[PDB]
């Protein structure tokens, strides 16, 4: 009994270059609860990332929100990196302002 | 309208990785208001919504005390489940619990809940009558015999009818301005070419509360359910929510398509279109 | 407020 | 960067037994060095454990206060911060102490019990340990009065987490991690809130020699087993419960030949939970 996480990477507000915002990585539909989640800036791990308290859906699958305050630019590439038992290798989901 | 209060418990064994961990979270509808984590240096029930922060020291001490006893009960429950299922003492296992109440517009009890799981599958659940149980397997059938023999449903029913409804009511008055004032979504349609013959139309709903919402795409007034891509409602991180709906459309046909938004903060549904 | 823990478990 | 140091199956271990130290660091049971309570002096001349460290057969030399440091390559030091401390206690080094429950081993749910540890040997400390995997013992200084050393462990509010088999140990002054042989085991049982069964005698409680007497334990609650206890407990008897036509769950305890009789009580219990019993039935006096 194992369920692979669904991943969404997005911003709190519509992105505008040079304007302060929040980068979110929402992980859901996973089981068991142990999960590794990293927010990346140009392939390097952002240090000040926080997460929501562990909770779950009616189907018992877990959900967590990972976030950090950030300033988008044209030059910088943001991504979320997730590892879980159901994953042989870490999954990278790039931030796309249009999604 | 109708409202709900829920407590969610996760108890997890992890041999050789740490001691058994107990995490409790409390919700009023879609808003988390409290937490407890047995892994903190000094564990306490702690506020997670600003509207609960002014509860006196007697509320925090009483909640901390109950959470410490619950962590102790669930640690033992993990141990008994291993004997029930004839499992090795080396594996990692999880118990989940969800309980609480649903009230109507008046503030009167609509439905009580008390559901458990072992390793992500249903284990035992309290029935709607709040006086009988549904056991999913032969192991949960042992728990049922013990709970019937100890009259557990009776204590649960008294909580769900009394304290659960009364406390939910107090919390709704505490946070009246965020819990009971529906925040309408900020909406817009974006356009994204895929090829020279097709393009993507994306309808956005941002900053809304509660999480409940309906986004649909219509082509000349027919519902495009079969061809609409609907992303899961996600948290914005500020107690509001976000959602989008996308449709693939033939180039030069964008005018035929309308996005329709339904949310409780909207007096009438919205019709949007790209230009 | 959370349900007062039962002296009884699984 | 703090590793998680643990001992398996137990940190309280007999001489000749076995215990494994594991150092969990950076999502792995990776390489580590061990230290004794001397944060910069790695034991076994700076041995790097490539895996879990298995101490088998256990000797008194293994007893002690340990911390580990996991391999942290690119950090200034090639090693992590110190882990949580794990105290390995090695048993079987002195004559065993005695262990007694006050007022007795059957404890009503929500109530308290005193576990008294005592010895003729002058022990500095006493240790109380519940049987199980990864169980932490409690410690008390040994009190001294009229040639005996003793300690009173207060257990409660009684619940299933506190029910089980208990053993107690003494330690002498200069060897704190070296424990005595364990005391005789004590089974602490939690009674209630499960509904009391009904206790009856067949054909009745009045009998004379050569005549049989059977004690029937019964309830409408689905108990899997029944426990028959005689006032001044020499040994409790146990039998499986059988469902009857009228939906009662019952067990028949035949009293053997030339039974002395006395005052009896019975308790129901459930599969896989032997230290958790119902409320006691009303007493039954059996006459001979
Ligand atoms: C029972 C005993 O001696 N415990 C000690 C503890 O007090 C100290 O903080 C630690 C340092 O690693 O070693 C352990
Ligand atoms: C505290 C102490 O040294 N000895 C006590 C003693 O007074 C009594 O026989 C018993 C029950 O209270 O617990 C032990
Ligand atoms: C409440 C009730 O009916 N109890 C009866 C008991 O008197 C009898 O010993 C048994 C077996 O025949 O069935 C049960």
């Amino acid at each position: 009994i194992q369920r692979t996480p669904k991943i969404q990477v997005y911003s709190r507000h519509p992105a505008e270059n040079g304007k302060s915002n929040f980068l979110n990585c929402y992980v859901s539909g996973f089981h068991p609860s142990d999960i590794e989640v990293d927010l990346l800036k140009n392939g390097e791990r952002i240090e000040k990332v926080e997460h929501s308290d562990l909770s779950f859906s009616k189907d018992w699958s877990f959900y967590l929100l990972y976030y950090t305050e950030f300033t988008p630019t044209e030059k910088d590439e943001y991504a979320c990196r997730v590892n879980h038992v159901t994953l042989s290798q870490p999954k990278i989901v790039k931030w796309d302002r249009d999604m | 309208g109708s409202h709900s209060m829920r407590y969610f418990y996760t108890a997890m064994s992890r041999p050789g990785r740490g001691e058994p961990r107990f995490i409790a979270v409390g919700y009023v509808d879609d808003t988390q208001f409290v937490r407890f984590d047995s892994d903190a240096a000094s564990p306490r029930m702690a506020p997670r919504a600003p509207w609960i922060e002014q509860e006196g020291p007697e509320y925090w001490d009483g909640e901390t005390r109950n959470m410490k006893a619950s962590a102790q009960t669930y640690r033992e429950n993990l141990r008994i489940a291993l004997r029930y299922y004839n499992q090795s003492e080396a594996g990692s296992h999880i118990i989940q619990v969800m309980y609480g109440c649903d009230v109507g517009p008046d503030g009167r009890l609509l439905r009580g809940h008390d559901q458990s799981a072992y390793d992500g599958k249903d284990y035992i659940a309290l029935n709607e009558d709040l006086s009988s149980w549904t056991a999913a397997d032969t192991a949960a059938q042992i728990t049922q015999r013990k709970w019937e023999a100890a009259r557990v449903a009776e204590q649960l029913r008294a909580y769900l009818e009394g304290l659960c409804v009364e406390w939910l009511r107090r919390y709704l008055e505490n946070g009246k301005e965020t819990l009971q004032r529906a925040d309408p979504p900020k909406t817009h349609v974006t356009h994204h070419p895929i090829s020279d013959h097709e393009a993507t139309l994306r309808c956005w709903a941002l900053g809304f509360y509660p999480a409940e919402i309906t986004l649909t795409w219509q082509r000349d007034g027919e519902d495009q359910t079969q061809d609409t891509e609907l992303v899961e409602t996600r948290p914005a991180g500020d107690r509001t929510f976000q959602k989008w709906a996308a449709v693939v459309v033939p180039s030069g046909e964008e005018q035929r398509y309308t996005c329709h938004v339904q949310h409780e903060g909207l007096p009438k549904p919205l019709t949007l279109r790209w230009e | 407020t959370s349900n007062l823990q039962e002296q009884i478990g699984w | 960067d703090k590793p998680f140091l643990s001992a398996w199956p137990s940190a309280v271990v007999p001489r000749g037994g076995h215990v494994t130290l594991r150092c969990h660091y950076r999502h792995r049971f990776n390489n580590f060095m061990l230290y004794k309570e001397r944060i910069h002096i790695p034991i076994f001349h700076g041995r790097i454990f490539q895996e879990s460290f298995n101490m088998s057969p256990v000797t008194t030399a293994h007893a002690g206060n340990y911390t580990c440091r996991g391999s942290h390559p690119h950090s200034p030091t090639g090693w992590s911060a110190p882990s949580n401390p794990v105290v390995i206690m090695v048993t079987g080094n002195h004559r065993k102490p005695s262990l007694l429950a006050h007022p007795g081993p059957l404890v009503k749910s929500g109530e308290r019990v005193i576990l008294q540890c005592w010895s003729d040997i002058m022990f500095e400390h006493f240790f109380l340990h519940k049987e199980g995997i990864s169980k932490d013992p409690s410690r008390l200084v040994g009190q001294i009065h009229d040639g005996v050393s003793k300690a009173n462990f207060s257990i409660g509010p009684m619940m299933l987490a506190l029910a089980g088999t208990y053993r107690c140990y003494g330690s002498v002054t200069h060897t704190p991690y070296q424990l005595s042989a364990p005391s005789d085991p004590l089974d602490i049982v939690v009674t209630g809130p499960y509904e009391k069964p009904s206790l009856s005698a067949q054909p009745g409680p009045k009998v004379q020699a050569g005549e049989s007497v059977t004690l029937s334990c019964s309830s409408r609650s689905s108990y899997d087993m029944y426990h028959l206890s005689r006032e001044g407990g020499a040994h409790e008897r146990r039998l499986p419960a059988v469902r009857k036509v009228n939906r009662t769950f019952q067990a028949d305890f035949p009293l053997g030949p030339a039974t002395h009789g006395g005052t009896y009580r019975c308790f129901g219990s459930f599969r896989h939970s032997p230290y958790e019993w119902s409320d006691p039935s009303d007493p039954l006096l059996v006459s001979v």
